[PDB]
């Protein structure tokens, strides 16, 4: 089973930039290899085979190149519409594709803002206990959120959600939900989640006491 | 030109069987081998099967062989999947396609892929959602913003739609992608900023719609 | 400049699937000519439903 | 609905002939092809003949050919089956069938069935059969439960039926399927589970019946 | 002339199973492929065409699949009406059935009641002399029964008949019948049938002398 | 079983046109294609034209294609060859052959041959054979054996029949294949051993019988 | 046109002899090949079709092999019954035969008999002149008969003739015949047929004067 | 032998639609595939589209593919092109032509072409020409010969017809291939060279003929 | 059961146009396809047979293409008698017809004017209520009428009504009836009918007091 | 999964003609390559055969070109072996085999076997055994402990089965494997060892089956 590996997973980059992204696959696959375009709720679409011939219909800014175990996609001039991302795909021996890579807006830096929201108390008669974090328009997606409840770090009991980057601001949402049961709700006092992110020269934490 | 419409996908329970069917038009379909083609969020994109122009050949990926039964119907340019003994792994979305015309001693592969069809194998039962309130309060505010949200949890399956006071409110609306839970049942929040000068006045309702089991929920979310 | 006795006999799956368009467009001269006992043995709906005349 | 009813089936001595026939309604039988299909132990399902609807073709299977006559009377919508020179291997339950609708271009079979009629080849004569009793003892005692039964040896033909005190005793009665004898008679065996207890109080009697021959016995079953 | 076979002959399952059986052709018959179910004692009726076509009137519980040599038939939730006999049927060339696979009621373990009958003084007096031996209320269906006069294995002289699975407690009953001429038969003195079952640790011997 | 017979051929002036038919028995006609082949002894077996069950398509070999048309009557059981134009190449055994049944995607020939049919193309006209002896003598004569016999030359058409002493002398006769001469006739010659006492005294006299003429011809060879 | 090639054009063996003849083909004619048996005077019989399937009725004696461009033709064990002309034939495209190979009955070398018959009076007064050389029972078939007229080679003026094998004893006969105009058969003397076959040492002339 | 005759070509005007058909015979026109091949001056030869025997399978060039129509009617023996949509470049000659006969895995080509129908894509409407007079003089002399012409300008469709004296005057005639102008009408020359000692007592008059247009023009060149 | 599909609908064209409009079945019905043309309140009137046939008396601008499952009717240029319904038919096996395509005259866009209408006291004197909401003279057919009463959207308890393209300004009338009981009537104050009109930059909304 | 399954094999005697087969199923025999390898105690394992998926290339090893001839019948998942001319140490047991799947330029073995057919080329008839006693005494006794048996001599084919007392007896029990003589007969011995105290009064007998003949023989064993 050949395997295929893509670099980079995430690339930002701005309108206009070079662009220049890698596959590689785990044996020789000689030059079938083919590079596929997809944009988010849409098909893929077709953009490169035999690694290096165009297909009909797709900008010229588009290239391709690499021969045996290397492949290279290349974007000469990136513009808005080419924001999607990207699989190779060898088919020399069955077919199977890369990780993917998608092509990020690059823009400056900006820290989130944080809110934090108490169960409700209807779900709370529900049987539940659900506590969320909020991470609202953020760049880059990268952040680490940190349950402590009575200052202990919480595991395998939260889920994270995070949005595309918005077409008008390029920003990231995050949401943190924190699921228990309301014995184990009611058998602590202080809740809160820590948010560290390259934006903020601080870890950013919010917190509350049940009842309070 | 080509096109490619999917259909038969839907929520069925491990074990049993669904058939998916791919409509071609646009092209001589009896001409063209076929593919489909999954993509799931845990694996990425997984070849599945492909036939060839008459059917001869079929060849089928090793974590579906002996499952999953290709074929297809010239007569009605008609591309089918026939898919038995689902696992839960086996939820993704479907997708047919063609293969592109080439030279006579190529390696082949696909140049236009169908619309796709979601496939969603879970042994949950049809539920309808729980809307919580997210009330906004002093620890969530930060000068004149305010963010407030609903919580909507524990339907199946998906989707599930949202808006705010009937979609007169959109500035600033971000309703976070699904997650699914342990239980088997999917949840996701939708959260709204607003001006801190507006709590207490302006009345702020969540719409919730789930068609699948018909329900409706319009929830109000006050302040503290 | 001879065959390799051991080289790949099975069969390329990634081969050629689509049709050949510079296949043979003939008739087979040599083909089935005698009638197929599992042919449509019901009469036909849209037939003839008028005279000769 | 569709309804077929065979008729002519019996007894026939080898090398004699028989015209079987078979009556249709609830469809336009004239708009239809038929086949002849029959069915026995030794062979399963074996397709005999196939007719089409004007009659102009007609096929037979190898094993048959040149001693069996497919024909039909739209005129009376009834399909017919002249059999001449009938051997052994010939006693089967016959059915008539109907082409199902299709294509143009599709291959055929059947779709509805008929109710079947059943031909014996034998050189047997009619004869009654001879009922022994089985008698229960303490050979054949294990506890409180004792069995007892009736052999029915020798007759010609089928069928013959057997009941128990005219009816009334049914609860553990096991009448085995009749074999088929070398010379060419039937036999079969009933037997029935009774409590120990009930030895030399309860009367059991088994009751032989064989309207082809108005054959009639009663025979009691008495412990030794 | 295309020779069917279907495997298996016999299947035992339970309501609510799910089964499948499998049908090969001796050469290709591309995908004009029919199954037929029958009931005992009545007709057979159409179930599927062109190895994948429902008939109308079909519940959906019931599916086909296969094409060229292997077919496949699939009831995806066994019901109590579909315990009958299967029959796959090829069309392609003429038309010829497979044997027929027949839906068992699977159930737990039942050791046969072993009986044995002597023959009449009447049969006897009639120049005849039938043996009877009887397995009631067991199951499997899988038994040996081997007839032994003097201690000598009989071959070639006897008859067996099965009953069909009994409705109320899906067990079946076997008789043997070892026939014999009067002569042969007052010519012996020890006349047995042994039993041999998976459910039985050790051979029932069953037997009687001839006068006794 | 399968039977077929050919009739029509004979004798015809090149450029004449000639009708051969086959009639079919044993099995249904219209069912299958059927050939028409050809054997001569310059060329050996050669492939003439080919019919569908329902004459839809025909093929026909290059040396007579334009010239011959096959055609058949399901409604007769016959099948026909029509040839015109004829040249003298085309003297030889014309067959009717049935194809066999087979699967729907192999090719397809025939296994059962008719009988065959002789035509004979030429300009000869109808013409009785000169009989001259074969005297034995002294040259002719090896120990007690001595050989005689009868040249038949110069006749059209064929056949000849040759007998000796009225058929009373068979052993040791040698009739010889007729050849064709380049004046278009035919000739051959009849020989046969006898012992060597028996010259001068026992008559010998050869039979040459022509029936398309009529030709009954007593011939003694006597020595010199 | 695919031309076909059969060899050997004639084998001599016996009865209990292993038959193997060959079939060629200009090109690849798949394995759509058939063999058909031809008893002299009598329609020809189909044994083999697909190259290497039995023709139901043949028995077992025969077989056939091969692929592509090369087919044989296997008789096991020859019998009595299989002395005849086999002919191959493809039918991959059209239908053309091959020339035929004849199974002939193996003996012992016999040398011929020869005798010479002059011209009839009857045949000069007629105005032409045959003259007739006649070889009895001799085996193997191939032998060379040459005219010499007052010891003068003849060529284009003479026809040969050949009987089929004798029922009875398996030899052959030839007759040769010698045409001439009455002008150039009075303008000779000498009237010789010379004859070599394998059978004789050296070759036989028989000869005759014209008015002797 | 084979023949092919087109027929149905003409002057259509763009955006409108035109049916062209194929009459084949000397052959069994069902047996065989065909081709439509066009054939300009600015493109040479260009295949257009191809059909199997019995029109299952059907191709066509990217250029006109989803704009012509390739089908065929066998009991008819004749093969049609349905053209819609037509622009300016489809103007041509189209020939159908026939697959010759070949083994089966070979590719395949054409062997026999049609006879050829011009196809004219033009706005323009039926006009008749202007004839003007290219004037012999002292400037159109060298030595003993002179050379004189008629300028056949803005003609539509083609072709025109030109004769010298009502064809009395053939020698040193040179008609010049039309050729399309800016305007889409066509123009052409007729020149002709005679001894300057004829000029003025020899006649000279240029006879254009136009039957699309039914023009007649006798125009006499006189010298200055 | 043969389906047949067409598309468009419906088509808004002009005359001179070129109208091409596609049926397509569910199985392949080789060339055996018809066009009819039916005209409202009149009879359906026979185009085309066998797909591309000429009807006798159909003139020439009407033309059909397709084999298979995919067929076309093409009219070259559009005339003002052309303006109808058109449905194909297979007639491979049995008989159906497509939806059928309605050729609009597509004309400039033209707001609705709207008007409301209470019940009147007859008709709640006998014991109903409709109010009556009129669109008058829009293009093109899609719009929308929403019946509000005191602010409450309803559902299920009103009907609409079309006409036909007006002969003199192809221009549309729609009436929309909102039926309700007398007690629900008067259950309420406020009726108003808002409307949608793409032409309509905002909606148009008229209403009325119960009573006044 | 995989599976082969071998036919055909048997006694031949040399010079005769022998076809085995090979049916597949598990996978798509149609798209992989097959051997055939022998395997005889004498020489080990010796590949025989090779053939591509298409059979476009076959290989043969050396000591078998030109007697063998391996072919493949996609359409019924078969593989089979014509055996000609056959030796006497071509006496093998013989598996068919399906390559395995790898790279386009590895070389490339097998991967998956059959369960193999036994070949044996002999022209010995076939006989059943000859059984002769193996009697114990003084002789053969050490301690307790004394040994029995039966010699089953000089027949053919294989194999023989041994049993002691029906069954009974298996304790102890040493059938040796087959040996084949000089006079082509094969030749075993079969061994017990039982206790001393046992001799004289414990009745022993052997009971060989030999299926090809059907011989059954049961051989009393008793000391000395």
């Amino acid at each position: 089973d050949i395997q295929m590996t893509q670099s980079p997973s995430t690339l930002s980059t701005s309108v206009g930039d070079r662009v220049t992204i890698t596959c590689r696959a785990s044996q020789s696959i000689s030059n079938w290899l083919a590079w596929y375009q997809q944009k988010p709720g849409k098909a893929p679409k077709l953009l490169i085979y035999k690694a290096s011939t165009l297909e009909s219909g797709v900008p010229s800014r588009f290239s391709g190149s690499g021969s045996g175990t290397e492949f290279t996609l290349t974007i000469s001039s990136l513009q808005p519409d080419d924001f999607a991302t990207y699989y190779c795909q060898q088919y020399s021996s069955y077919w199977t594709f890369g990780q993917g890579t998608k092509l990020e807006i690059k823009r400056t830096v900006a820290a989130p803002s944080v809110f934090i929201f108490p169960p409700s108390d209807e779900q709370l008669k529900s049987g539940t206990a659900s506590v969320v974090c909020l991470l609202n328009n953020f760049y880059p997606r990268e952040a680490k959120v940190q349950w402590k409840v009575d200052n202990a770090l919480q595991s395998g009991n939260s889920q994270e959600s995070v949005t595309e980057q918005d077409s008008k601001d390029s920003t990231y949402s995050l949401s943190s939900t924190l699921t228990l049961s309301k014995a184990d709700y009611e058998k602590h006092k202080v809740y809160a989640c820590e948010v560290t992110h390259q934006g903020l020269s601080s870890p950013v934490t919010k917190s509350f006491n049940r009842g309070e | 030109q080509v096109q490619l419409v999917e259909s038969g996908g839907g929520v069925v329970q491990p074990g049993r069987s669904l058939r998916l069917s791919c409509a071609a038009s646009g092209f001589t379909f009896s001409n063209f081998g076929m593919h489909w083609i999954r993509q799931s969020p845990g694996k990425g994109l997984e070849w599945v099967a492909i036939i060839w122009y008459d059917g001869s050949n079929t060849y089928y990926a090793d974590s579906v062989k002996g499952r999953f039964t290709i074929s297809r119907d010239n007569s009605k340019n008609t591309l089918y999947l026939q898919m038995n003994s689902l696992r839960a792994e086996d939820t993704a979305v479907y997708y047919c396609a063609k293969v592109w015309f080439g030279e006579s001693e190529d390696n082949y592969s696909v140049d236009v892929w169908g619309q796709g069809t979601t496939v969603t194998v879970s042994s949950a039962s049809t539920k309808g959602p729980s809307v919580f309130p997210l009330a906004p309060s002093s620890k969530s505010t930060s000068g004149g913003t305010a963010a407030l949200g609903c919580l909507v949890k524990d339907y199946f399956p998906e989707p599930v739609t949202v808006s705010w006071n009937s979609g007169a409110l959109t500035s600033g609306v971000h309703t976070f992608p699904a997650v699914l839970q342990s239980s088997g049942l999917y949840s996701l929040s939708s959260v709204v900023t607003v001006p801190s000068s507006s709590l207490g006045t302006q009345t702020y309702i969540c719409n919730v719609n789930h068609k699948p089991s018909n329900t409706k929920v319009d929830k109000k979310v006050e302040p503290k | 400049p001879n065959a390799n006795p051991n080289a790949n006999p099975n069969a390329n799956p990634n081969a050629n699937p689509n049709a050949n368009p510079n296949a043979n467009p003939n008739a087979n001269p040599n083909a089935n000519p005698n009638a197929n006992p599992n042919a449509n043995p019901n009469a036909n709906p849209n037939a003839n439903p008028n005279a000769n005349p």
